[PDB]
């Protein structure tokens, strides 16, 4: 905390009770004049125009830097004790790492506008930097800043804490965009600027309001469902999505024969009838996407749909013991066409009647089918004298 | 919010009832009346209590020579204190769970007019008509006393407990100190008209909002006129004074502070006769509910502790009168969803529980008014501003990730929700969002979230009068064409719409395409509406509070005014609650009264007795969920609260099948035949190894997957082995690991455990005598998703995972380990390049250079050396 006279240090901790608790622990009675401040672990850090002095906590020097430009951010992005990194933007464009135990700052962005704002990623792999005219570009940061992906109006914008890939930039339309890795930006159109990035939640500044707002990871999984790379659509799902979601996820995945991510889906649902879908698809595989779509239709609920399915590979007779396993031989009928499984189809008809008490219809299948050996005595059962 | 009566209670002798005051600590209900009666009755506030019909104790005091007049609590000392005319004061303190006095005492100079303790119980304000104030303490230290000058007929306490509000006879309200008592203010009155002084008769101020950041409007000033003004502090500018044609004498605020109820007693003017009625509004000033019952005189009206239950002093009886606060809850795909208040917000937290796995998801709303759920989406509608009319409409999933958000700027009063459109209607006008295409087949691939974000949103906002078309273009302009019949209630199906007039006309619109396709004409307006699962009956709770069953007929639609086909056998009073069967059509469950009914086809079952607000009903299961006990730990809710009954044809296909054949539940199955009866006497005949029952029931009822199942489990061999995969079918895990282990196979059950998906489980088996790694991994991967950085280090390290452990290290801002990580890692390449880097991009480039050398490439190492200097 500067004051008009000092700058104190205070530290937070929690007593015996977890109540937490705050400790002034340093004093530097300096009449200091900077236009940015920076506390670290164990020295202070303060920057004004061109120079950029650090301080120890009791009051005395320790390093200095001049710059090309002037400084217009200066914000510690963490690091070992006693060799934090610095992240500094000049009016020149420069964004540079300022370690406070080097004296040469490395140079990061070189920009073609004075930097307003710019933050690193949790990685620091990547780099956002806001110019002066409000326009961001992230960046992939190594030997020559590769572009990512520019936006024009921010506002303001932050980096996730936890996840490397998601960003969150506020535009000047009052308007809150989340991107994660190359998918579009959800939107939420929500007043204020963005001052934080958690995995699971956006800190929302409005003036003197701060706003917990969710991270909606249903939003990206979805998109990455539906263009069929499924490795970042469990990543993103793990971060929490909902029963449906999953089981979405784990259909999708089976849809396109991808079942290693299809096991790992359906962990999370408690839901056993798509765990012994898995395990049957597994067992056939152990041993034809759209030969096994339709399977997936199947014990999904749509008979027909999965039958059509298995027309479209050429192979009729699965979809003719599937709906003949389902004892429903009027729809059956017209899928079979070969000659003897007309046949083997009343035969079956036959069977079930025999076995589900009706006596009368299986003499008219059996009649049908001309077993007569078989048909005398159902015929016998059923009690139709003049029929006998 | 609904309320009816439910218990009655006649005093001795037919003695009237003159004052009246109910303990929220304990639940001692005490009552008062002329030649001196005072009795204290003691009732359980519990639903147990409630079903019970409780009334342990009742003791009737005496001390009082003439009527009792006035009967004050004090709750967290549980000391009663009780007035006289003659003018005497008598406190009392209960020993060993009798009462008795404690002192009398008798001023001989006024008729005192009020008295009341502070939210701390600490301090009594005995005032009477002169304006001689006296502010005891709980044992009887007087802390000071005063005459002052006007005359005092109404006293309240301050909400903080600093301040002390007096009344005055013209009808003035002051505000006075605690301690030293002079004269701080005058509260700003506007309902009072100032033409001549009208007396008060409710002066409250509920304490549950003290420390909110925007205090509500918990001050209540109401008039005998019955012009009622809440204000939200001592001098609001700007109150929500809600008016009431009826007069009034007493008022009482339920102990959350949510609900204030003012009774009156209306004379024989009405052709209804004499009576009491009870208007019980919200604190902005919205009417909720109103409930009249017969009598002549007035004695007093208080609430339970609990806030469930009024009890009201009507001539010479007091009537408990059950409340149904307004619950704005949920469920869906085993989710519980439901909204509570913290003293300290001004927003809502709104829980979002699953039950089958316990898992809590708690999300902010600020100024929530509406929730409902569909297929596997729910939806918020809320008012971020009291002041700006601007409605968000947030649809959500299961656990509350935010799916689509709208906002509407006209001032929406009912909202519905179906599977493909939210439906917001205010005095006229219906705002429509659509958010989904209803032609296409909502399924497991494309539930109702993945299809809404996937698509586009239709938003429509079209009139009540104008008859919409096919080809009527979609507006989004509001019209406040002045039409008498205003929306009272309104309903949505999967493929229609039903709107109620305030005059008693039904207009029936389709939805996709939105055509007003009939008109009907209903006994009397609607204030709650319901339909069934495919549009053909709909259930209407009316003004008055019958509840009937229309028929809609889809052949008789026509756009001409006619009267609606109601069912016979279904004629039900005081219903809070309905929900229908989602399977079946004809089902339907009522709460009425204290009792559940599950009518089938138009004849009910044996009513049970129970409280639960109603869930869900579907597969001839009644899930219900007791949020008046949920309520009370909002943030610790528990599994017990989630009763499931079942139908009576359910029960009966339990009975046949506990003490009956195979047969006999075949042919009660294939006499009723329902999906769920199948299911149970397939699952019946599995446990006991039956498996054509099974098949045959897996064959009625549409299965594949079931009978796939139950052929595999028909082609093995050992039976052992045959129930453990029957019981692993049902959720039954731990028999089947046992009955896995019976026939010395630990492979099978770890199998069974790691589909399960339960990696704990996992380690316990593998422990017992690569996939112990392969588990430890997976904790360590769970840990890590929920951001707990050191349990998925530790779980790492067990697993000795480097590649995902450094970025452990990096995250936890740990470098010692990082550095240490070479050692142990100096077999792998593409870890060392990745350490590097990190310490490369952290600047420590000196184990950066040493990580890059263990990866036999040192360009890299002095290129980092070079770029940090």
């Amino acid at each position: 905390v500067q004051l008009q006279e000092r700058v104190i240090v205070f530290e937070f901790f929690y007593d015996d009770d977890r109540t937490m608790r705050y400790q002034d622990i340093a004093q530097i009675r300096r009449r200091l004049e900077c236009s940015l401040l920076c506390v670290t672990t164990g020295a202070i850090i303060v920057s004004n125009d061109k120079r950029i002095t650090m301080y120890d906590f009791q009051g005395n020097k320790r390093r200095e830097w001049s710059m090309e430009s002037p400084v217009q951010l200066m914000k510690v992005v963490g690091g070992m004790e006693g060799r934090e990194i610095l992240l500094v933007g000049l009016n020149g464009g420069q964004v540079m790492k300022v370690f406070v135990d080097n004296p040469f700052p490395t140079l990061l962005h070189k920009g073609t506008a004075p930097v307003k704002s710019a933050e690193l990623s949790s990685s620091r792999s990547r780099l956002a930097v806001i110019d002066s005219t409000n326009t961001l570009q992230v960046l992939e940061l190594g030997e020559k800043n590769e572009l990512l992906f520019s936006e024009d109006n921010v506002t303001a914008v932050a980096f996730n804490i936890d996840v490397d890939d998601n960003i969150a930039f506020t535009t000047g339309d009052n308007t809150l965009h989340i991107k994660t890795g190359s998918l579009p930006a959800y939107q939420q159109a929500v007043r204020g600027i963005v001052v934080g990035f958690k995995a699971n939640h956006v800190f929302n500044l409005h003036y003197s309001n701060m706003m917990v707002l969710d991270v909606p990871h249903a939003h990206a999984l979805y998109k990455y469902v539906e263009m069929r790379d499924f490795d970042r659509a469990y990543e993103v799902a793990c971060l929490g999505v909902a029963d449906a979601d999953w089981k979405m996820l784990g259909l999708h995945a089976m849809s396109q024969l991808r079942l290693d991510i299809a096991r790992k889906a359906f962990t999370h649902i408690q839901d056993t009838k798509l765990v012994e879908l898995l395990k049957s698809l597994e067992l056939r595989r152990r041993q034809k996407d759209s030969v096994l779509y339709g399977s997936i239709l199947a014990f999904q609920g749509k008979y027909n749909d999965a039958a059509r399915q298995f027309m479209k590979t050429g192979c009729e007779l699965k979809a003719v013991e599937m709906y003949c396993d389902l004892k429903m031989w009027d729809n059956a009928k017209k899928i079979c066409t070969d000659e003897k499984v007309l046949k083997d189809l009343i035969r079956q008809q036959a069977r079930w009647a025999e076995e589900s008490q009706n006596f009368v219809e299986a003499a008219s299948l059996y009649e049908s089918c001309g077993d007569y050996a078989k048909a005398i005595g159902m015929m016998g059962q059923a009690g139709q004298v003049e029929k006998l | 919010m609904f309320v009816y009566l439910s218990k009655r209670i006649a005093m001795p002798n037919g003695v009237k009832v003159t004052s009246i005051a109910w303990n929220d600590g304990q639940g001692w209900l005490a009552c008062g009346g002329e030649k001196g009666l005072l009795k204290v009755l003691k009732v359980d506030g519990g639903p147990q209590g409630q079903r019970s019909g409780g009334l342990s104790s009742s003791q009737t005091l005496e001390g009082h020579d003439t009527t009792v007049d006035l009967v004050t609590w004090n709750q967290q000392y549980c000391k009663l204190t009780s007035s006289d005319v003659s003018g005497r004061i008598i406190v009392w303190v209960l020993h060993k769970g009798m009462w008795f006095e404690e002192m009398v005492n008798n001023r001989n100079s006024s008729r005192v007019v009020d008295f009341a303790w502070n939210p701390s119980g600490t301090k009594i304000c005995i005032t009477y008509e002169d304006g001689a104030v006296i502010v005891g303490g709980v044992d009887g230290n007087r802390y000071w006393g005063r005459e002052l000058p006007y005359k005092l007929a109404k006293v309240c306490w301050g909400a903080d407990g600093n301040s002390i509000l007096f009344g005055t006879a013209t009808g003035e309200v002051y505000v006075h100190d605690a301690s030293s008592g002079e004269h701080l203010s005058q509260v700003e009155i506007k309902c009072n008209d100032g033409k001549a002084p009208s007396p008060l008769a409710g002066l409250s101020w509920h304490p549950a909002w003290v420390e909110r950041p925007e205090p509500l409007a918990t001050l209540a000033v109401c008039y005998q006129s019955g012009k009622l003004q809440l204000m939200t502090s001592i001098g609001d500018e700007t109150p929500c004074n809600v008016d009431r044609d009826l007069p009034a004498h007493f008022i009482s605020w339920n102990p959350s502070g949510t609900v204030l109820a003012v009774t009156a007693a209306t004379p024989a003017t009405e052709e209804n006769g004499p009576g009491i009625v009870t208007q019980f509004f919200s604190t902005e000033g919205v009417h909720l509910r109103t409930l009249r019952v017969s009598g002549k005189q007035c004695g007093g009206i208080t609430w339970e502790g609990g806030g469930l239950r009024v009890a009201i002093g009507v001539d010479s009886s007091v009537y408990f009168a059950n409340v149904r606060p307004n619950y704005k809850y949920c469920y869906f795909k085993k989710t519980a969803v439901f909204a509570f208040t913290v003293p300290d917000k001004v927003e809502e937290s709104v829980m979002f529980w699953n039950v089958n796995t316990n898992e809590r998801r708690t999300k902010s709303v600020r100024g929530l008014q509406y929730m409902n759920a569909c297929k596997d989406a729910c939806v918020l509608i809320s008012r971020p501003d009291t002041t700006q009319q601007q409605r968000m409409i947030q649809l959500v999933n299961a656990i509350g990730s935010p799916l689509e958000t709208r906002f509407i700027d006209m001032e929406l009063y009912t909202y519905d929700m179906n599977s493909s459109a939210v439906v917001c209607c205010g005095d006229e006008s219906i705002y429509i969002w659509q958010f989904r295409d209803p032609s296409t087949a909502v399924d497991a691939l494309d539930p109702i979230s993945m299809q809404a974000s996937r698509a586009e949103s239709q938003e429509r906002v079209i009139h009540v009068c104008d008859l919409v078309r096919g080809d009527t273009a979609p507006t989004m302009k509001v019209r406040s064409a002045l039409t008498n019949d205003l929306i009272s209630a309104m309903c949505v199906s999967e493929t229609h719409m039903f709107v109620s007039l305030e005059s008693g006309t039904l207009h029936v619109y389709q939805l996709s395409p939105l055509q007003l396709v009939s008109k009907y004409i209903l006994f009397a307006r609607a204030q709650s509406m319901s339909v069934n699962c495919n549009s053909t009956q709909l259930a209407v709770i009316h003004l008055g509070g019958i509840t009937n069953v229309y028929c809609i007929e889809r052949e008789k639609f026509s756009l001409v005014p006619c009267k609606a086909d109601t069912i016979d056998g279904v004629e039900l009073k005081d219903v809070w609650n309905l929900r229908w069967a989602v399977d079946d059509p004809h089902r339907f469950a009522v709460m009425e009264k204290t009792r559940m009914l599950v009518y089938n086809h138009g004849v009910a079952e044996e009513p049970v007795q129970s409280c639960a607000n109603l869930c869900k009903f579907k597969s001839l299961k009644i899930r219900t969920l007791q949020l008046d006990e949920l309520l009370l730990d909002p943030e610790r809710p528990r599994k017990d609260y989630i009763v499931d009954f079942e139908a009576q044809l359910l029960r009966d296909m339990r009975a046949v099948l506990r003490d009956g054949t195979a047969k006999e539940a075949y042919e009660f199955a294939e006499s009723h035949n329902t999906k769920k009866l199948w299911e149970l006497l397939a699952e019946h005949t599995l446990f006991q190894l039956d498996f054509t029952y099974a098949e045959v029931a897996f064959i009625h009822c549409k299965d594949y997957a079931a009978i796939q199942f139950v052929k595999r489990v028909r082609s093995l061999d050992d039976p052992k082995k045959q129930l453990a995969e029957v019981n692993a079918y049902y959720r039954r895990f731990d028999e089947a690991e046992r009955l896995y282990k019976d026939v010395d196979r630990k492979d099978l059950a770890l199998d069974l455990r790691y589909r399960l998906g339960d990696w704990f489980g996992v380690v316990r088996l593998v422990q017992e005598g690569a996939l112990l790694f392969q588990a430890w991994e997976n904790i360590g991967d769970h840990y890590a998703s929920r951001q707990k950085w050191s349990k998925a280090a530790q779980y790492y390290t067990q697993c000795r995972h480097y590649r995902k452990l450094a970025r452990i290290f990096y995250i936890i801002e740990d470098y010692e380990m990082l550095t240490q990580l070479i050692s142990m890692g100096e077999h792998d390449k593409e870890l060392m390049v990745t350490l590097g880097n990190m310490l490369l991009t952290v600047g420590l480039a000196e184990e950066a250079a040493k990580a890059f050398i263990a990866a036999n490439e040192p360009r890299m190492a002095v290129n980092g050396c070079v770029q940090v200097n």
